[PDB]
């Protein structure tokens, strides 16, 4: 069917320009739909930024003044967002979506991409294994985890066993301190499967192009 | 621009019961074609917004018939029949009659499930972090309800309040529970100066705190 995906730098310096791309597959953007950009600030407030439609029609949120521009590339079936002179107020999660005349978007929204406006430098996380100290009542469940410490900016993508294990997983919201983020993730599995069956946490940090796979071993 | 206000729910709702969420606009959303252009979206924990209703009362493709919408020109209501655990998240309405197409402030929906004590687990610093000179002790308080909870750290039997940072998850979409992580961070030297590390969780489910510990 129709699928939208946003992409672009997750860190932009203040005063500079933010640029994002929405790659559409399964439908031509030269159609009469509002290919729009929407953003969600920390706190969850949603804002309509604007759209491009039928290739030559654009509409923008008046509050953005003349710093926003939305354009497209038919040959690549992609549309873009350019937001100039950004400030920390522009830090948010950006989403692309297809709106029709009646306001219906169906499930045609992208997964969203985070953009942080800051002067701080990108810092990759250090990933540490969390394995139980001693032994407890087996024949039941066991909880393991991973500590993702000292990274910037958000976000980090945490999966267990390449994402083939998603049930019983708790990845907590990061905490900010000294311009660095720290987060943890827990995974609970049948005690009968650990340490016999390997359990590994995969941690990716898009902004720094790093990825760590940390196998949890008994101590 | 049009301002859409939404009020918060007064309490978590019981699964299976009916729930109503409101939205109010500073201008009529009734258009010249007799249709009212008002959308209702649900944003589940960690997900992108999903359209539930458009044109005030029309269900989007694949949306459960448990969701219905009504209202006048400036007052609208989303009614959820037989609420389910998967319906938790934040509901937003949006108007589609004037630029910019503004969204309401949103209404959070929580489910009041049976009380559940947390499953507590504590973890010592990793050998890898220790070679780095740091030492983080992590404690997970998983799958409990209600959300209110208190964690206390003790080192060699003595309470500790410095260097602790907590994080809470939103309500789980599958089992309607909450989880929390508590992390105590100290320098390697500090950590090496003590033997007993304890995590103490106090919940409404019991009189006595749940205690988890380990000896370096
Ligand atoms: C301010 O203009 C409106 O609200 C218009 C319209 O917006 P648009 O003309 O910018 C449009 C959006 C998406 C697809 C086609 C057209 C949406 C609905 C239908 C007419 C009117 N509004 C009530």
């Amino acid at each position: 069917e129709v699928k939208l995906s946003e992409s672009g730098p997750g860190l932009v310096k203040p005063s500079q320009s933010l640029s994002l791309t929405c790659t559409v597959t399964g439908y031509s953007i030269t159609t009469n739909y509002a290919w729009t950009w929407i953003r969600q600030f920390p706190g969850n407030k949603l804002e309509w930024m604007g759209y491009i439609r039928s290739s030559v029609i654009t509409r923008y949120n008046p509050s953005l003044k003349s710093r926003i521009s939305i354009t497209q590339d038919t040959s690549k079936n992609q549309f873009f967002l350019q937001l100039n002179s950004v400030t920390t107020e522009d830090t948010a999660t950006y989403y692309c979506a297809r709106y029709d005349y009646y306001g219906n978007t169906g499930d045609y929204w992208g997964q969203g991409t985070s953009v942080t406006v800051s002067s701080a430098k990108t810092t990759p996380p250090s990933v540490y294994p969390l394995a139980p100290g001693t032994a407890a009542l087996k024949s039941s469940m066991v909880t393991l985890g991973c500590l993702v410490k000292g990274y910037f900016p958000e976000p980090v993508t945490v999966t267990w066993n390449s994402g083939s294990l998603s049930s019983g997983v708790h990845t907590f919201p990061a905490v900010l301190q000294s311009d660095l983020y720290t987060l943890t993730s827990s995974v609970t599995v049948p005690s009968s499967t650990w340490p016999s069956q390997t359990v590994t946490c995969n941690v990716a940090h898009p902004a720094s192009s790093t990825k760590v796979d940390k196998k949890i071993v008994p101590r | 621009d049009i301002v859409i206000t939404q009020d918060e729910l007064s309490n978590p709702v019981t699964s299976g019961e009916s729930v109503s969420i409101s939205c109010r606009s500073s201008r009529s959303l009734l258009y010249k074609d007799g249709r009212t252009y008002l959308n209702w979206f649900l944003q589940r924990p960690g997900q992108s917004p999903q359209l539930l209703i458009y044109l005030m009362s029309t269900r989007a493709s694949g949306v459960s018939d448990r969701f219905s919408g009504s209202g006048s020109g400036t007052d609208f209501t989303l009614e959820i029949s037989r609420v389910k655990a998967e319906d938790v998240g934040v509901y937003y309405c949006q108007q589609f009659v004037e630029y910019p197409f503004t969204f309401g402030s949103g209404t959070k929906l929580e489910i009041k499930r049976a009380d559940a004590a947390p499953t507590v687990s504590i973890f010592p610093p990793s050998s890898e972090q220790l070679t780095s000179g740091g030492a983080s002790v992590v404690c997970f308080l998983n799958n409990f309800y209600p959300k209110d909870i208190n964690v206390k750290w003790k080192i060699d039997g003595s309470e500790r309040q410095n260097g602790v940072l907590n994080s809470w998850t939103d309500q789980d979409s599958k089992d309607s529970t909450y989880s929390m992580s508590s992390t105590l961070t100290l320098t390697k030297d500090e950590y090496e100066r003590h033997n007993s590390y304890t995590c103490e969780a106090t919940h409404k489910t019991s009189t006595s705190p749940i205690v988890k510990s380990f000896n370096r």
